[PDB]
RNA sequence: AGUAGAAACAAGGCC
RNA sequence: GGCCUGCU
């Protein structure tokens, strides 16, 4: 039968019933009568709209032939043809256009003259039946529907006909051509009846070829095919086998509890070998600040003429000369170094207006300092594999090093009080709600409280620090550049303050991993002497460079005045969460403000004030030679700081994997001292698990011996 | 006019030609989201690391021809650089500022009337009423509540529906909604939004986020109504109840 | 007097104070260089634990594969993969019949969704394994790449826009004699039926970072394209199976897991009386995912599917018959530096295979040596066991079932147990009337779970009455404690831009004080370094200041321009006016009132050139990756103001021989813009269909000018015009 | 009613540091807020500062920022001022005050109800 | 040298 | 010496 549609129709025709016949997914082959029947309904809805055109009147102008002009509109525009998407994109369109109704069926044309749909169906059965047969299917209906059938006939509702009548002449005609053009085929043994609306379909997934093939090797040890594992599945059925093979299994395995009693914990032992070194980026406990009172704030001012401004305020300069050495460095070019930093201040303090920010000369010194052109050139294997010394990067465990005392010292003098207001907070919008009130007053009495604490100095150097870098970093990537530590405060009298601690030059910083290391140069002045603790000081190199006045009641101490001179590095990484030290405030001050509500929901009010004035309650923040010591809520607070303030200086994978390991062990700990019969299946396992990550950084171990002293002092 | 004539300029060139020829309706999402960009695993390291380079934002190629490429002192605002896999061109955020001070002014008067719940969150706030503090522990008991306080009863398929009609009319295809509530929904946002230019996705998210009815499960003492929900941070703490009436009722 | 703060513990409880043991203010650690060692690393322990097994070599793919299922019975306590296939059966059995129905109707379900989804969603997932390339590229770019291929190919069913008809395309690949692929440095070059295979099965791996809790570095994995639809379907059924369980927490939140982990210690503790003991063991599984044998999920999975339709069970069970035959990619490679040469040198890690081993040390010597055996066309065949955590559901069906065998109806015994599993952790109550009867259940749950392929860790595991135990950082005593440690990390600027920033903050402030218990004084001040570290981030000072940065000078004249200053935003430089009260609005309409009616116009003005929006999902969606968590997304609410702007792109592709990627990316979206002007719902709705663009494009052309006449600014000459200049265009595509 | 006092007034050579004070009562003092006007010899009296219920809001004039500060106590009903590196015109009778609204921003600062016994040269 | 820690950075590639 | 890139 397909031979016809090969032969009469035109291809445009005939790809368009081909993608209609794709759209709703049934195959050709198994019954083609659909395809014809519907390409003559698309045939006839071309046939009857084209060659019909309209302009600005009614009255449709007809030409056999669309002549070269703008005047080409369509009497008819098609409906059918197009995806039922567009279909719908174009019933849509124009019932929102024509204000018309929208129907629930597909039309196959629109008409301007009565501005409505025609659907055009010619069916093999006469017209007076199908005409109503649709017309019930559409659900009261504006659209005027007119068919034809193959006798000849024509009918429509209102007796309307909308266009010339030699048109459809030349339909019926067609028409007749289809008929006794089939009777020289001969197919009205089923012409008639050939569709009766057949939808169905199985959804078909088979595993054959090689991927049965897997299937077929990815069964139990003693299983031969996929067809016969899903058989044995199916027939199974529970018949106590988890009984048979736990009483067949070996008794040695086994989860038996040993009990944790107060003598079962041992204290956690400590790595040993050479002392503990520092390892912050900037002196916490042996800074010193020159200063110039000056009324800016924190962000307010030109870095490098406040720091000219403040290293004018001292007097006592003397030629600087090496004290300590750095012990595995040149020394001279640390010493060379200052005397060029100090040369380019001045450089800068003769010519106009200061720099925002200056750029230093690269020279051979700061060349060594910052590590700059000693990264291997990369090459390809293919040209190096004879070379004996070629192998891995070094990968083995860090040297062990054994606590110090001076982590200890450094941590109690953290959380100390000073004389000064190292955070001046932002704005909040006004309270309006008394908890906004309650929240406002617990917030100024906290930073009554922490303001003036070592811990905020540190964060707001920290913060301040690694803002510079990053930014210098971000912005001269080759360039070599001078930063002065600054660090603003408010006195107890309320003047403003600057402070400038020392310099920081960054070196080359083209980091594009976020564990790439930008090297950089730190000077920092000093009173402490460093030939008291050597071992603290291993990567530092100390000069002398001057003499320091403070008003004593001793005449006058004339102490001597050190500068601290290292090489460093950080990353973006260490950058990033460094200038956000700010939220250490927030972990305390959270832990402390979870105290005084849990406290607060035992007696049905706020316990702040009370808390805060009458220091009556003290919990055990530190231990004296006498005993344990306890504190108030104010020096909990500064304790938790300094803590999370360490916490954040530094920071290490052993620090996390002591943390997890450790709080696991201090919750068994809890539940024993919680009389809750705690038991553990191996301790020793945890034991090795904790000391595992104590290897050489100072604040871990120091954390480690605290926890020490925790169970010595605890399981009483 | 315009669209066609570059589709013309499109399948002039081969390549997109080809694109356009082969590539069939379904695989639009697919080469849409086809893109080289790696979705970033920290995005709060390189903010605060791009923000510190000149021409850190992006922005279409149209602010080449709206805004100078320089200031009064001549700090640049634009670069004519486009960005890795698109037209748009790197500048600088000066360029957003610039803009909210000499830039082109409009008519935001009908922004409240699309941001319908944030301005209904505003007004009810503005007109609260607050009461004593009262200090006592709260048995927060966990539950699951209601969002979303303007939620018109309907899930996110049955109002996309809904949402299509009111803003994209045509594409709705056979769907024509039959519930008269979401008749109404459609014949009050569309009479409301007639002429509303701010743009189609965004007239549409909001309008899913303001009928459609979404829920979570929240830890609660009390409350539990849907406006009372919001607020569920300032009325309710650990040890403390904060009274509190919005301007709802 | 020395300050010691973990004394502090000595008067308040180790939970009341626990947030102080959570050092999240520093760095996490991460990974430098390659993850091959940690690969091979985990390979090697994959292969030992299960070393008792049986050998085979697959026809297939050539590689050796190790089957310890049905295995000798461990005789200790040390980790064994030997699951016996018997004994899980049954466990599934006893499931089912303490919940009938849940297989059947999860596989009605399941099947519902198979046969109804569509290709589009693998775009919808992070990045995977595009083996065109042999490289880690976004799920959208490798399935196109694929897509194109098969296209290349001859396989042309998934243009019926059916994951059904994707996956019988992969299927039917996988019988082909020779492929044909793309490379650029275009070359096609030919693939064999077992190299393709191999590319098919294989995974890539790297190493997991801003990873916290542990001091060693762990590696992890990603699948390829043919692979991720079966695993989706796959862990839709786990997915609708765990949701009709009470006893698992995977696929739930947090406050949802304390809440039921809150239930069952209550059901667990009430419902026993004062004769019974009852016991918490707050237990972790030690090495989780290397013990978990594909064809034991096969096993499971043809369980659950009984009685249904053969092909259901087929696209099923596709999944684990792949991860069964699984390999994995050793990795990036290693470098080697020379210091008395002074050079660094970097060699891919598929010369493991036959690099001589002078230039490793001894443990990375012995580790390939050992690892040497597996590797076949630069990968290592990894059937033991799973990798990492692909299959979390079916893992914590496992566990759930084993959890369930426990009732009291299956111990036979006064003893009995329950809790809550989510994988690789899990709490267990376990009520027994004496000491002994505790220690026989506790006894029989190791030794149930070691039948079934799961260890116990007993090193990170540990025992007390109940009322105390720790479950994923939440720990529980007499009701769960706030820790506030955890989301410490996610306090600072986002980093997607400055209105998304600012809403982001107050948000995850409000949703913190919701949650997490953070005091109001604590909210204000975290509000306060906020907004210090947002406008010290984005250069946008308050404005009255004498703060000089790059955009200090625009900031200014904004201010001193604007006469009703308190409406200014901070990303402008005005006041922050937010409050407890205002943690839940936008900066926007908190402000809308205050500003100044140019000023607004300025700001929200829609034809800003920094405003774009791609598509409905990615409108006010963040994705944030939580510390110790998994990837997730987050509503924000915001305003599209002009500072929505999107950022800058990496750049780095110019430098490549994949340059051209970029010229297509470009072409796709002059098409895809083309398109949404053409049909305005393209990215609220993704259109559907099976024609092509030009045809949509060309015809709604046809319509648009017709209608558009009919009324609007259309003219006659325009319509014409645009009727013929349609012609000419479709002229153009005949040729 | 309202009641307002000033303290700390006396001559002082430039390029010094003063400290004043007030006082109030009749009055929730927790809950308005308060500015600092002066007027100089032959000129109209103009703003000089301003705060808020809080504490936390201030504002200065253009001309003296950084050089004065300003900070309340609500319990002991104080407003105190400290103006350090004083300038020569600056010379002149400060004026305490009081705001309506607790806010500050909205409307224009001006003085609204207070006395000025307080002077400084 | 320095950062850092089971492998890396101490710029890369292209002419 | 000149130019390109900074998660590809």
């Amino acid at each position: 039968m397909e031979d016809f549609v090969r032969q009469c129709f035109n291809p445009m025709i005939v790809e368009l019933a081909e993608k209609a016949m794709k759209e709703y997914g049934e195959d050709l082959k198994i019954e083609t009568n659909k395809f014809a029947a519907i390409c003559t309904h698309l045939e006839v809805c071309f046939m009857y709209s084209d060659f019909h055109f309209i302009n600005e009147r009614g009255e449709s102008i007809i030409v056999e032939s669309g002549d070269p002009n703008a005047l080409l509109k369509h009497r008819f525009e098609i409906i059918e043809g197009r995806d039922r998407t567009m279909a719908w994109t174009v019933v849509n369109s124009i019932c929102n256009t024509t204000g018309a109704e929208k129907p629930k069926f597909l039309p196959d044309l629109y008409d301007y003259k009565e501005n409505r749909f025609i659907e055009i169906g010619v069916t093999r059965r006469e017209v007076h039946i199908y005409y109503l047969e649709k017309a019930n299917k559409i659900k009261s209906e504006k659209t005027h529907i007119h068919i034809f059938s193959f006798t000849g006939e024509e009918m429509a509702t209102k007796a309307d006909y909308t266009l010339d009548e030699e048109s459809r002449a030349r339909i019926k005609t067609r028409l007749f051509t289809i008929r006794q053009e089939m009777a020289s085929r001969g197919l009205w043994d089923s012409f008639r009846q050939s569709e009766r609306g057949e939808e169905t379909i199985e959804e078909r997934f088979e595993i054959t070829g090689t991927m049965r093939r897997l299937a077929d090797q990815s069964l139990p040890p003693n299983f031969s095919s996929l067809e016969n594992f899903r058989a044995y599945v199916d027939g199974f059925e529970p018949n106590g086998y988890i009984e048979g093979k736990l009483s067949q299994m070996s008794k040695e395995v086994n989860a038996r509890i040993e009990p944790f009693l107060k003598t079962t914990p041992r204290p956690l032992r400590l790595p040993d070998g050479p002392p503990c070194s520092q390892r912050s980026k900037f002196l916490l406990m042996d800074a010193l600040k020159l200063s110039i009172e000056d009324p800016s704030h924190e962000g307010e001012g030109i870095p490098l003429y406040d720091a000219i401004k403040c290293m004018r305020t001292f007097f006592g300069w003397k030629e600087p000369n090496v004290v300590k050495p750095h012990e595995k460095g040149i020394n001279p070019n640390y010493l060379l170094a200052w005397k060029q930093v100090l040369a380019e201040l001045q450089d800068i303090e003769n010519e106009e207006k200061i720099p925002k920010t200056k750029n230093m000369k690269k020279t051979s010194q700061l060349k060594w300092a910052l590590g700059e052109n000693m990264a291997p050139e990369k090459v390809d294997f293919d040209d190096c594999k004879d070379v004996s010394d070629l192998k891995q990067y070094d990968s083995d465990e860090p040297e062990l090093r054994s606590l110090a005392s001076w982590i200890q010292s450094e941590f109690n003098k953290a959380c100390e009080l000073t004389d000064s207001s190292w955070i001046e907070l932002d704005e909040i919008g006004e309270d309006v709600a008394p908890i906004e009130h309650i929240a406002s007053m617990r917030r100024n009495y906290f930073t009554a409280e922490v303001s003036h604490c070592r811990a905020t100095e540190y964060i707001m150097k920290g913060v301040y620090i690694n803002t510079a870098l990053l930014n210098a970093s971000c912005a001269a990537m080759d360039d070599f550049q001078l930063i002065p530590m600054i660090s603003k405060c408010r006195t107890k009298e309320g003047r403003r303050k600057t402070n400038l601690y020392g310099f920081i030059i960054k070196g080359r910083s083209h980091l594009r991993n976020d564990t790439d290391v930008v090297n950089f140069v730190s000077m920092e002045f000093s009173l402490t002497d460093p030939r008291l603790e050597p071992h603290k000081w291993e990567k530092y190199c100390v000069l002398e460079i001057g003499d320091m006045l403070l008003r004593s009641a001793i005449g006058q101490v004339s102490r001597p005045m050190f500068l601290y001179v290292r090489t460093n590095g950080t990353s973006k990484i260490k950058m990033k969460w460094g200038m956000e030290m700010r939220r250490c405030l927030l972990q305390s001050l959270q832990q402390i403000e979870s105290m005084i509500e849990a406290e607060s929901s035992v007696k049905e009010k706020d316990m702040t004030k009370e808390f805060f004035e009458n220091k009556s309650e003290t919990w055990p923040i530190g231990e004296s030679p006498k005993g344990v010591e306890e504190g108030s809520i104010g020096k909990v607070c500064r304790t938790l700081l300094a803590k999370s303030v360490f916490n954040s200086l530094y920071a290490s994978p052993q620090l996390e994997g002591f943390s997890a390991e450790s709080r696991k062990l201090l919750l068994i700990v809890q539940a024993l001292r919680d009389n809750l019969e705690p038991g553990t299946f191996d301790l020793g396992g945890l034991y090795e698990a904790i000391e595992e990550c104590l290897i050489n950084d100072p604040w871990v171990l120091l954390n480690a011996s605290w926890f020490n002293s925790f169970l010595t002092h605890a399981l009483r | 006019m315009e669209r066609i004539k570059e589709l013309r300029d499109l399948m002039s060139q081969s390549r997109t030609r080809e694109i356009l020829t082969k590539t069939t309706v379904d695989h639009m999402a697919i080469i849409k989201k086809y893109t080289s960009g790696r979705q970033e695993k920290n995005p709060a390291l390189r903010m605060k690391w791009m923000m510190a380079m000149k021409y850190p934002i992006t922005a279409d190629k149209r602010i080449m021809e709206m805004i100078p490429e320089r200031n009064e002192q001549g700090q640049t605002l634009w670069s004519k650089t486009n960005d890795a896999g698109s037209d748009r061109v790197m500048v600088s955020p000066l360029a957003v500022t610039w803009w909210n001070r000499n830039g082109p002014t409009t008519s935001a008067v009908h922004y409240p009337k699309i941001y319908k719940t944030y301005f209904e969150k505003v007004e009810r706030l503005k007109h609260g009423t607050f009461g004593p503090v009262h200090f006592r522990n709260q048995v927060k008991i966990r539950r699951r509540v209601d969002i979303n306080p303007g939620h018109a009863d309907l899930s996110a398929k049955e109002a996309q529906d809904v949402i299509m009609e009111v803003v994209f009319p045509n594409e709705v295809g056979a769907r024509i909604l039959t519930s008269e509530s979401q008749l109404t929904i459609t014949k009050e946002k569309k009479e409301e939004l007639q002429d509303c230019k701010i743009s189609p996705l965004m007239v549409a998210y909001m309008l899913e986020r303001e009928l459609v009815r979404k829920t979570r499960f929240l830890p609660v003492a009390g409350g539990t109504s849907s406006v009372y929900i919001e607020v569920l941070h300032l009325t309710q703490g650990t040890c403390w109840e904060q009274m509190y009436t919005p301007g709802g009722e | 007097m020395d300050v010691n703060p973990t004394l502090l513990f000595l008067k308040v409880p180790a939970q009341n104070a626990i947030s102080t043991t959570f050092p999240y203010t520093g760095d996490p650690p991460y990974s430098h260089g390659t993850g091959t060692g940690y690969t091979m690393d985990t390979v090697n322990r994959t292969h030992q634990y299960s070393e008792k097994g049986r050998w085979t070599t697959n026809t297939e793919t050539g590689a050796p594969q190790l089957n310890p299922i049905d295995g000798p019975l461990p005789e200790d306590n040390e980790p064994s993969g030997y699951a016996q296939t018997d004994c899980v059966l049954e466990a599934m059995a006893f499931l089912e019949e303490s919940h009938p129905g849940i297989f059947e109707n999860s596989c009605l379900e399941t099947m519902e969704v198979v046969q109804q989804t569509r290709v589009d969603k693998l775009t919808q997932g992070r990045q995977t394994y595009d083996w065109t390339l042999n490289r880690n590229q976004p799920a959208a770019t490798a399935l196109a790449n694929t897509i194109e291929v098969f296209r290349s190919n001859g396989l042309t069913a998934n243009e019926s826009g059916r994951l059904i008809d994707f996956l019988k395309d992969v299927m039917e690949s996988m019988d082909k004699e020779e492929m044909e692929i793309t490379t650029h440095f275009k070359k096609k070059q030919r693939l064999n039926k077992r190299s393709y295979l191999i590319r098919a099965l294989t995974l890539n791996t790297m190493t997991k970072d801003a990873e916290r809790g542990k001091l060693k570095r762990r590696a992890i994995a990603t699948p390829g394209m043919q692979i991720r639809g079966f695993v989706y379907f796959v862990e839709t059924l786990a997915r609708s199976i765990c949701e009709k369980l009470e006893q698992s927490g995977l696929p739930v939140g947090g406050n949802e897991k304390k809440a039921k982990l809150a239930n069952v210690v209550r059901k667990m503790m009430t419902n026993s009386q004062d004769t019974e003991l009852s016991f918490t063991i707050t237990g972790d599984n030690t090495k989780w995912n290397e013990n978990q044998n594909p064809r034991m999920f096969l096993a499971m999975i043809t369980y659950i599917t009984r009685n249904q339709p053969e092909w259901f069970r087929n696209v099923l069970s596709i999944a684990p018959i792949m991860f069964s035959n699984k390999m994995a990619r050793l990795g990036k490679g290693y470098m080697f530096e020379s210091k008395s040469m002074k050079l660094r040198t970097q060699i891919p890690a598929e010369m493991l295979a036959s690099i001589d081993l002078k230039y490793f040390n001894d443990s990375t010597r012995k580790k390939i040596e050992k690892i040497r055996p597996l590797l076949i066309d630069g990968t290592a065949s990894l059937s033991p066991g799973m990798m990492m955590g692909m299959f979390n559901m079916l893992s914590t069906v496992l566990g759930v079932s084993i959890l369930n065998l426990g009732q009291k109806r299956y111990t036979k015994t006064t003893y009995w147990w329950d809790g809550l599993q989510s994988s690789d952790d899990f709490a267990l109550i376990v009520n027994a009337p004496n000491h002994e009867g505790i220690q026989a259940g506790v006894d029989r749950f190791y030794r149930t779970c070691k039948l079934l392929g799961i260890n116990m860790s007993k090193k990170k595991s540990y025992i007390n009455r109940t009322g105390t135990f720790e479950f994923t950082s939440f720990f529980y005593r007499y009701g769960f404690v706030a820790n506030f440690s955890m989301e410490l990390p996610s306090f600072g600027v986002s980093g997607i831009n400055e209105s998304a920033d600012m809403s982001i903050g107050v948000t995850v402030i409000k949703n913190n004080m919701i949650n997490n218990d953070l005091g109001p004084a604590t909210a204000q001040m975290a509000l306060q370094l906020f907004i210090k570290d947002y406008r010290y981030t984005y250069r946008c000072h308050r404005g009255d200041t004498q703060i000089q940065t790059r955009r200090s000078f625009e900031i200014k004249k904004l201010w001193e321009q604007t006469r009703s200053k308190a409406g200014l935003l901070v990303s402008d430089g005005g006041p922050n006016l937010y409050n407890i009260r205002n943690l839940h609005i936008p900066e926007v309409c908190l402000k809308w009132e205050l500003m100044d009616e140019d000023y607004q116009g300025r700001l929200c003005n829609p034809l800003n050139p920094f405003v774009s929006h791609k598509e409905i999902e990615s409108v006010n969606n963040a994705v944030m990756m939580p510390a110790h968590g998994p990837a997730k997304n987050m509503e924000y609410d915001a305003v599209a103001t002009t500072h929505s702007w999107i950022p800058k792109r990496n750049r780095s592709i110019l430098n490549t021989s994949q340059r051209g990627i970029l010229e297509d990316e470009q072409m796709y979206q002059k098409c895809c813009n083309l398109f949404e002007k053409f049909f305005p719902s393209s990215s609220y709705r993704r259109p559907v269909g099976i024609s092509s663009m030009v045809e949509a494009m060309v015809s709604r052309a046809r319509i648009d000018a017709r209608i558009d006449f009919e009324s609007g600014r259309i003219k006659k000459e325009e319509f014409a015009e645009i009727m013929k200049i349609c012609s000419t265009i479709e002229e153009l595509r005949r040729q | 009613q309202v009641q307002l006092q000033e303290s700390g007034g006396g001559m002082v050579q430039p390029g010094g540091s003063l400290r004043l004070s007030c006082l109030a009562s009749g009055f929730t003092f927790s809950n308005y807020a308060m500015t600092w006007v002066r007027q100089a010899p032959g000129k109209g009296p103009e703003w000089v500062s301003m705060v808020s219920n809080n504490g936390a809001d201030t504002t200065y004039t253009d001309s003296v920022k950084g050089r004065f500060t300003i900070s309340r106590d609500n319990a002991k009903n104080t407003l105190y001022l400290r103006m350090n590196n004083v300038k020569p015109e600056d010379s002149a009778v400060y004026y305490c005050a009081k705001r309506r609204y607790g806010g500050i921003w909205t409307g224009q600062p001006t003085d609204y109800d207070y006395l000025g016994q307080g002077t400084v040269t």
